[PDB]
């Protein structure tokens, strides 16, 4: 997605150069592009799914809880009209019949964070702030004043581990 | 035998202590006692000791068994004269041991 | 929600200067977000729910144990009178009669946190404070006068997190 | 509740300034607020309460230990006259006869500490205390006079867990 | 129950000012109640126990072993008299017959350390030096001449614990 | 019971003040009840004791190993004379008849350490010494001469305890 | 692929030089080569692959995900139209019929990253950085200014790695 | 027993002052006590000691191993003459008879180290060093010589435990 | 193979000398055959090779996967014409046929990286910038700045294991 | 035994003046009795053992290997004449006939080391050595020169403990 | 073997003198015979195996996988002819026939590494210069620039180690 | 034995003067015991052993495998020729005809490195030194240049220890 941009990381500091700096301009968007990819989201307009379907079973789950809509429905290839499944408020799909065993075709359109949270905001402005100065060190230290850093969960430091992980399922 | 083994790592009086040992053993016998909760204090432990050699390891009886059936078998009495034997033992069993031995 | 605000933030410290940091601006909104995220929280006037339903059992569970009054039910698609459910203190629904199987579709309101606890409060301008002075490392020195920081479970620090905690499942 | 208010904090400090610092204003009713949710309390006039009913039981646990009398008992809709249970000290109830299978619906008036106990006005004072100096560090240095701080149970520190722990379940 | 006060704390320490200062007076009160809490009293001068009773249990265990005596005895709704049960050194209750299967209520009058034990008095005062200057912290120094602190069993030091611990249960 | 008193203490040192501190008066008597109740003892003229006896035991050991003798014995409500049964060296008393199964009350005189052994003075003293000069920290530093102190067990020293566990069965 | 180039690495950094230093420029394309390969890609235009067919199965899964199309599938040397199969958006590809006991022969083109992920640039382009300082010691200092390292999992570190892996399976 | 006395604890010293010091008068008869008490002897001219008997049992061992003679035997109140049982080296005691079963008095008279053993002076002079120097801390630091102390075995310390445990079977 | 030689060393550097060192003249030629031989290559225009068969397998493996063309083929000492057979993409070649019990006899010719990838190339450069200053010890220091060196996994270094092992099969 | 005499400490060391320390005197003695009590002998002309006796056993072991000869023989109170049993290098008695079952009682005279060992007599020296200097502590330092003491088994240090144990069972 | 004399050991270094130092010219041919020894190899140029041989086994393994050819083979006390068997390219011998149980006896000439690997050179200059210079302490210092040695497995440190086990089976 | 005396133990140094110290005269000799003690040896020109026999056991181990010859044979008192039996080159005897059950005595003349080893000599030089020289702690310094001493096994060093066990048998 889109979550910081000039304008955000500006704001998430005082800088007073009008111009950002040349390795800033990148580590925005590729600080974006990581936690949009590391929450499970994909970019994407529509998506198309192959679920696997078994009879006595009248709710699907889709990949993106965040599908507002699906536009069409197929299972062995036959469509059902939209009267006939009701989609909820995640990424549940509910059938009021019993699907026939086989495989199901469906397209969804996803909305992901159309009012986008402040938690990504400040996690991804922590994270190429992070990444601008050489901040993934055990400790760092220039003459007396050192310091030591923060466990690494899984690469990424603690405090956008919490935020990433509270929104770890988009 | 033994029922508990409780060690300290301190040293507590050995006449006390031997009081001590036997008030435990006959008030935690239900035959005589009526208690069955200990409260170690002091930092005493209970180590959880196990048998070493058990009686269920001396299985003689099946070597008894053939010693007896070898003594026997010696002289010639079918075992079934000493034990007891139904209408098809005791008869055609005496006249075996009586003409054969 | 909003839980801190300029004006709470503001009485928190000693702050002389008429206008907030740029820092803090978005910081504040961040961590309030953060907070009613990591406790449960939607911040939604209304929330729809699928509830599983089996016979033999009278009391089915909202979502959000903070839901004032349900507007709607709807169990295989027929809408239940006022009379035959109550809701109780907690996100708790008993239904006096006995419900058939299928699904249910309950529509409450959520109110949570009308009265705003200070622990929350509190919480959250430590978070906004853990944030600006970038104390989430495992020790900062200048010169001489040394700091070894707390232990951080799941990220946040000790004492955020036990305030969380305690209200972490409204 | 309300354990210490600025009278205590003073009379528990030397504080010579008329008006109190900007901080510990809140911060007062921030650790007020954390105590008394911490302990299981939860300042109510009243509280609404379902209880589980099993023949062949008969005494109930009210959910608050600290409750004074209930006003109204009612079993699968219908109430029960006051001679038929009696309320003992803790928050047991003991019922006369033998309650037939369903639900309880128990209103009582909670009175919680009405002589206030100088634990809590201790735990409380140094939660605030705790937090108006920053003690929430594993070791803090200023020149050469170093201080490393106690371990810390669930976040909070130890003294105060003790203390907390000791009237941990009204 | 009042185990110190200002005279005992005077006589512990050698202090030359005639009024006590403004922390210790409450604090020292207040370890007091932390104390008469902690061996498990409930500083009363009568309670209220429910007892279960079950027929060949003919010896009952009051919960404060510091009962002088018993005021009046209930099972199931009807008054023993007096000779029929005797109350020993202990909280122990003997009953001379075998008591129907059902609830006792039984009212007893409190004696708790009348001659008080200088143990406590002791722990007590400790406590409240342990509070008054901080020495609740792991190590602490000024200067040169450092201090390193005992280890703290639920809280409270070594020597406190093993004097409650000596008298936690009565 | 009294073990010390201000003249073996001073006998311990070299003291050349005609008056003992403030401090050491209460320290003394606490020391000589926190000996006398760690052993298990307890300071009283005699003793009232319930103990369960079953036939075909012969043999029931009192609480106090240094029991005198027995002033009357009674086995369900009825005095036994003193030719039946014979107490020992310790507190083991032997029934020469085989006694019937219900509750035995016997009332003794106890006497304890009535020369009194010096190992309790050493440690008594030692108590005081060490609460005295407050030496129950894991190490202190006064500037460049520092000591790190022993290990405790049971919050009491480990020479102290020794001592103790040598005569902590009385 | 070609992620990177000089372009890409003069525009992470700041450097002033018309031309690239000598290590840089292999670096570069070294750096390129092990992303590449250590995701999972091979760089080529089309792909040969045994897939067994085993009956009852109608999805079988190809090597790469990034399969655009298959130009000609050969079971058991035979070909198969395309109006047989369908390719859906990852590597599965669904046959409507039931594949008769064999093997495959599936000639598929690959697409991978047309748009150019930026978190595989920075990947990359910290590689490069990784190498071409010197960054791959547990710790390094020059005079007092310390540094010591980040962990290193699977050799590369541990940023470079979390990135990697977000990407690891195309 | 009376093991050092002042005479002995002078010639293991060099000490010039004729009059001992106040310290270490009480504590040679505190160290003198101590191990009396700790090797398991109980300092008495004569012992009375219940031992139970079974059949098929002709030898008993009496508490003491330090047994001289047996004044008398009785079985079930019937003293048995001194030639039907004999009393070998160690408390053993062998009966010529089958003893029927019952309980065994027997008053023995206890002689204990009547030539004196120099390892008991050598560890006894090792406490009272022990303690009238300040020795029982884990490490000492006066200026710059410093000492770290030897390891504690049950309190004692490690030289005088070895002395103790060679001997403390008597 | 060939992976390096003086051009790539000395552009992968800044050299300015026109001869190579003594040292470094063996030492490239020995890190490009210690390379070929841990990825188990072995440069070789031919390999025989005794493949065990067994009836109902139709595929077996090559040693190198990067096996070009089977020259021959015999099994139990009869060739089989090419048409048999087909070499796929890896090592593995395929038989129409069904291969009767035996031994079998292959004669392949290996092309293994006619485009040399560059991360051999890094790698090698960067195993001989280990062997020839002497940067393969756990530390080195000269005077102040000091380098702790990097961990080991099978002798050779972190960063060049994971390029080995990311090509260790061919 | 008689080991060491102030003779062989003198010619141990390189003492100058006539006269030995008044502390050397009573710790030369104090180490003949350690070693002595720790080997397992006991000094004594003659000693008496109760040997338990079984059928099928024609070997008994005396207490002490370095019996010279046995004086008279007794089982079940009968003496055996000197031609029916002979005694071995060690001390094992042999028996020519099968003993009846009971107890036997044998006297017999010990020569304990007549050539003594000048391994007994190191230990001995290096023993009261290692007492009259104080080093049974585990480091100490006087000034710069510190020496950090060797492991102690069962008290004795590493040379001593294996001396003896080479020794330890005569 | 012969792997690396003089020449090579001068062309690894860049020694200016003419004649080797006294230590190396022997330390080289020890390091060369470490090495043959150490891989596996003894240098031979024929040798004579005893290879059990059961009946349905047609493939044996030489003890040298190095053996370029076999001259003479018996099987109990028969020599088969060469056209009966074939030698391949690891030490393994082909039979053609079905071996009677018994004994073999072949004689095979070695030739092992005549084109010379210059990764075992290399090994072997490494442990020359190790031996050379003293190189096998954990770490070691000249004033202040001290190093930290290496970790060594089977003695020989790691770079041995490994190029060692890449060729240890030859 | 007699392994070093003094020309031996001057022959391992350079001493200068014509008088050994008065220290090392006893440690030679308590070296030459301590090893000959070691290792299993005894010092005597003939033993007498009892070996427990067994019928289908021809073969019987000496107790010292240094034994020469056998004097005389005896089992259960009857002497056998020196026909049947035959010593071998260890202290394995082997008996001709099958020994009747019983016990054996057998009388041999040890003869034990009369060629004395080297290895022995410069062990009990390395003992000597390691004594003479108090070398027997953890660590020593004088002043600046610290030692830092072997781990020990049985109290004796590392290499004392292995050329012990490498003859600790004999």
């Amino acid at each position: 997605m889109q979550i910081i941009t000039a304008e955000d990381y500006r704001l998430y500091g005082g800088l007073k150069r009008p111009e950002l700096e040349s390795g800033v301009e990148v580590m925005i968007t590729a600080a974006n592009a990581l936690i949009t990819s590391l929450l499970g989201m994909d970019d994407a307009d529509a998506v198309d799914q192959l679920i696997t379907t078994k009879p006595t079973r009248k709710k699907y789950f889709l990949s993106s809880p965040s599908a507002t809509s699906v536009t069409k429905m197929t299972i062995n290839d036959k469509e059902i009209d939209p009267e006939q499944y009701k989609l909820y408020s995640d990424g549940v799909i509910l059938l009021k019949f019993n699907p026939p065993e086989g495989y199901m075709d469906v397209e969804y359109t996803q909305g992901g964070f159309n009012p986008m949270p402040e938690d990504l905001k400040l996690a991804a402005c922590m994270l190429v702030d992070h990444w601008h100065k050489q901040d993934y060190r055990q400790a760092r230290t220039i003459g007396g004043e050192t310091v030591t850093f923060n466990n690494t969960k899984s690469g990424i430091p603690e405090h956008i581990r919490t935020i990433i992980e509270v929104y770890r399922r988009v | 035998v033994i029922g508990l083994i409780l060690e300290t790592d301190e040293i507590l009086n050995k006449k006390l202590r031997e009081r001590k040992q036997e008030e435990l053993q006959l008030d935690y016998n239900p035959s005589t006692g009526q208690s069955s909760v200990l409260i170690l204090d002091g930092g005493m432990k209970a180590k959880p000791y196990s048998q070493i050699s058990s009686f269920k390891d001396l299985d003689f009886k099946e070597d008894i068994e053939g010693f007896n059936k070898s003594i026997c078998l010696a002289f010639g009495v079918p075992q079934v004269l000493l034990d007891g034997g139904n209408n098809a033992n005791i008869r055609p069993n005496i006249e075996l041991f009586y003409y054969m031995t």
